[PDB]
């Protein structure tokens, strides 16, 4: 079986794209709204399926913001209540993805 | 492709930034320079630009003819002047710093990401209904009331310039007894009274 062998920085910069809420990932594939680990990463070490545990658990993570990027796409693209709904999770991205782009520097 | 970037945010495509008068701007094929899944990121930031330049391309035309027409055009562009302005910041912090990244750009760009698509729509019912007249007041009032704070801070900017015509043509007809008009622009034409075109509020 082949597998890709990326190297370890990388996934940080990865992982950072799907806490960001990004699609089309080489890593964290989703197919039908449900985010999803590859299967041929593999690192020097941790011997293949630590890296498949750890990623697993975070992509848990994108789930809850990929779902959420999902909804406020679709008031974007008169209920009042909804759009003045997502202004304020919207507000609460800005601020949570400013820690992460930071980190990226 | 960083300078790149900010050009084509500005009204100046490239051959990297292709342009269509169909779709927008659009990422035009893979290259070896950019990761394989960044460029997602760059077609949701050109979303931004090709809103932009339809903005320009209409404001230049002009295109329908009335004065209220004509001076929301103008107010059109006080609104745009901080996409100007933030835009112009970022030129510069990369002549300091040179190896920034673009995901920080995303960062510094959130708030004109969500001002565009409600003003936006706002061009496209007077181009598709072809609202002539006084009645351009509500069509901008009918969207005041939108629950976004900037949104409605926005427009509300731009009605503030609109009024600016009325109490003009107002000011110089309850006054002097003549009509400033000649394309049936007034709410007044032994005179009458107009409902049909009058404002709501």
């Amino acid at each position: 079986d082949d597998r890709v062998l990326v190297t370890e920085t990388q996934v940080i910069r990865e992982t950072l794209w799907l806490l960001s809420g990004v699609k089309k990932l080489f890593i964290f594939q989703l197919i039908d709204g449900k985010v999803t680990v590859r299967n041929n990463i593999i690192v020097t070490h941790l011997t293949h399926s630590c890296l498949r545990s750890v990623l697993e658990q975070i992509a848990a993570y994108g789930q809850v913001v990929f779902r959420l990027q999902e909804f406020i796409d679709e008031v974007m693209g008169p209920f009042r209540t909804y759009q003045a709904f997502m202004w304020a999770l919207y507000k609460y991205f800005i601020s949570f993805k400013e820690e992460l782009a930071e980190i990226e520097k | 492709m960083i300078h790149e970037l900010l050009l084509a945010l500005s009204g100046y495509p490239g051959s990297i930034f292709t342009w269509n008068k169909r779709s927008g701007l659009q990422v035009s094929q893979d290259f070896p320079f950019l990761h394989p899944s960044e460029t997602s990121v760059l077609n949701r930031l050109c979303r931004l630009g090709t809103d932009y330049i339809r903005f320009t391309e209409f404001i230049e035309q002009y295109t329908l003819h009335g004065i209220y027409l004509r001076a929301f055009c103008t107010g059109l562009d006080s609104v745009l002047q901080p996409y100007r302005q933030a835009l112009l910041d970022l030129e510069q912090e990369f002549l300091g710093d040179p190896h920034l990244s673009i995901s920080h750009v995303n960062y510094f760009l959130d708030q004109f990401q969500l001002l565009f698509p409600s003003v936006m729509v706002v061009v496209e019912q007077i181009k598709s209904q072809k609202i002539h007249g006084c009645q351009i007041l509500e069509t901008v009032y009918k969207h005041s009331c939108g629950g976004l704070p900037p949104v409605r801070s926005a427009l509300e900017k731009i009605l503030a310039v609109c009024h600016g015509v009325m109490y003009k043509q107002l000011s110089a007809w309850m006054l002097h007894g003549l009509l400033l008009d000649q394309h049936e622009e007034f709410f007044i034409k032994q005179f009458s009274l107009r409902v049909e075109i009058l404002p709501s509020y």
